[PDB]
């Protein structure tokens, strides 16, 4: 939705992905996404035809303008929330360690009244 | 025997125990545990009664007999 605001002003044709343009652009900030959509307008005005009636910007020059834009620093640091969803069934075996991790961190953060009424302490790390 | 009555009587003030669980066969089935392992039986029986039917009310003998088998010495 950062990209869909900038795409709305420019006349870009309907044959352009967004999810692949979101996924390939990991490491950028909101200033570099404007300049990516600035540079893909330039190589579609730079190279062009003689008709000048259909502003066709396609996936050829978004991937061309991805090549010569360097990514911003000061991102890989501090702490990162949201990553990928991993289920419990991916970890094969370890049934007893899954039981001990559930009884000391998820039951004390999801059902807090039934933990304190039964008289059990929360382990503090 | 009578010291072990007072450790269960202090630990029954904080958790709901049924009126069917009787203290006389709990005193008989300890048979020289330590004073810290008698606290760990009451900790383990509460976690087994929450693992089955987490919206719970009370602890019965089937939680207590299974918790005595898990904590051994």
């Amino acid at each position: 939705e950062i990209l869909q605001v900038i795409t709305s002003k420019m006349p870009i044709s309907s044959h352009v992905d967004l999810g692949l343009l979101a996924e390939m652009t990991v490491g950028y900030v909101g200033a570099d996404l404007t300049a990516l959509c600035r540079e893909a307008a330039m190589h579609a005005l730079l190279h062009s035809e003689k008709n000048q009636d259909n502003p066709v910007i396609d996936e050829i020059d978004f991937l061309e303008a991805f090549k010569n834009i360097q990514p911003s620093s000061f991102r890989s640091v501090i702490g990162l929330m949201d990553i990928k969803p991993v289920d419990w069934e991916e970890i094969g075996g370890l049934e007893d360690v899954k039981l001990k991790l559930k009884q000391s961190i998820e039951w004390p953060l999801k059902f807090p009244w039934e933990f304190v009424r039964m008289g059990l302490t929360q382990p503090k790390g | 025997a009578a010291t072990r009555r007072e450790i269960f009587k202090l630990q029954f003030h904080s958790m709901p125990v049924s009126n069917e669980v009787d203290l006389d066969e709990l005193i008989l089935q300890t048979d020289a545990y330590s004073g810290a392992e008698i606290v760990a039986v009451c900790r383990e029986a509460a976690l087994l009664a929450l693992e089955e039917d987490i919206q719970a009310n009370l602890i019965m003998k089937r939680h207590f007999t299974q918790a005595l088998s898990t904590v051994t010495p």
